[PDB]
């Protein structure tokens, strides 16, 4: 069970009209622990967690605010370079971080960036693991802030399903399975028919917007066959899987 | 070069006539980020809505959500009201109670 702590940042020009700006986001998994923006002050920390009190953000705080300069100096001879006459706007979006775990023991650090939405070489591979550079203190922040916010961060919050008909005109119905309150975002929602797979509409998962998740799979029975389908609901929260028979 | 948003309407609980909740408006898959959303009370555009910081998923593409809180009610009518770059004109989707 390795945990992950990634960067975000977006980058924007604004031709001859100012400057360009940008925004970092930072990540512990599925968990948003911090935010800045262009010339702010200092950086976004969630509260839930510990709130530093001495707490070395300051650490974030110096990489970021540095690191995030890296804009106007990154963008700017980015659209010189490609020569997209630097009259109308583009952007560039950067992104590091790693995926950390002592007892297994094993490290993994990312950085690529994108113009305009494109992937642009950045030469240093991908799997090359880990341990003035942030790439060192990657597990290290990681390690601390699991001890932060051990409560959001090391949880593991289990979906509450439930069902839904809408008899058509038709003739035929459309029963959806819900999936609420998770956390982490990852699920596996399907709908079968004794046994068998129905190889189904359904939705991305999306936030709900207090740190849970949802989702539906959704398909059109014929109503009178609504009893030989069911729908399994499994997430690493839950102690055993689900099968929701229209919710009894 | 300019990738076209993804549109859903939600309610952040499962709707009940009387009770405090949040309606949600989620926005994806679109590039650039210069994007435009209003959450609709009935027609009429709602005065005070929130918003995500804007993340770009896994594949460069922006991701943002606008909410606010609100009082579901049988009659009422909601939607999102949505404007891009490369839409030719505002897209609205209307909030369905069972979606």
């Amino acid at each position: 069970g390795s945990h992950s702590l990634r960067y975000f940042y977006t980058a924007v020009s604004r031709p001859g009209l100012g400057e360009p700006w940008f925004i970092i986001v930072g990540y512990v998994d599925d968990m948003q622990v911090l935010r800045f923006s262009s010339k702010e002050e200092t950086p976004r920390m969630a509260p839930w967690l510990e709130q530093e009190e001495a707490d070395d953000w300051e650490q974030q705080t110096h990489i970021v605010t540095i690191q995030g300069q890296l804009s106007e100096r990154n963008l700017m001879t980015l659209v010189h370079f490609y020569n997209k006459s630097m009259d109308d706007s583009h952007t560039l979006q950067w992104l590091q971080d790693c995926d950390v775990e002592p007892d297994r023991h094993l490290c993994l650090w990312y950085n690529q960036l994108a113009y305009d939405s494109e992937d642009l070489p950045t030469l240093s591979e991908n799997p090359s693991s880990c341990t003035q550079h942030l790439e060192g203190h990657c597990s290290d922040v990681l390690q601390k802030y699991l001890e932060k916010g051990k409560e959001r961060l090391l949880r593991s919050d289990p979906p509450k399903a439930h069902v839904t008909r809408h008899p058509r005109p038709e003739g035929d119905v459309t029963l959806r399975c819900w999936a609420l309150g998770f956390y982490p975002a990852d699920i596996t929602l399907t709908w079968q028919k004794d046994g068998e797979e129905l190889t189904v509409e359904f939705v991305e998962t999306r936030p709900a917007g207090d740190g849970t998740f949802q989702k539906w799979a959704a398909v059109v029975v014929p109503l009178g066959k609504v009893q030989s389908y069911t729908c399994h609901v499994d997430h690493e929260g839950l102690p055993e899987p689900l099968t929701l028979r229209w919710e009894p | 070069i300019q990738r076209t948003p993804k549109i859903q309407v939600y309610s952040r609980h499962p709707a009940e006539n009387g009770k405090s909740n949040f309606l949600n408006c989620y926005v994806s898959g679109f590039h650039p980020s210069d994007i435009e959303v209003d959450l609709l009370k009935n027609g009429e555009r709602i005065e005070k809505v929130e918003h995500s910081d804007l993340s770009f998923s896994k594949d460069w593409s922006f991701y943002l959500l606008y909410y606010t809180e609100f009082t579901p009610t049988e009659k009422d009518e909601y939607a999102c009201r949505v404007n891009h770059v490369t839409l030719s004109q505002p897209k609205i989707v209307k909030w369905d109670r069972d979606m």
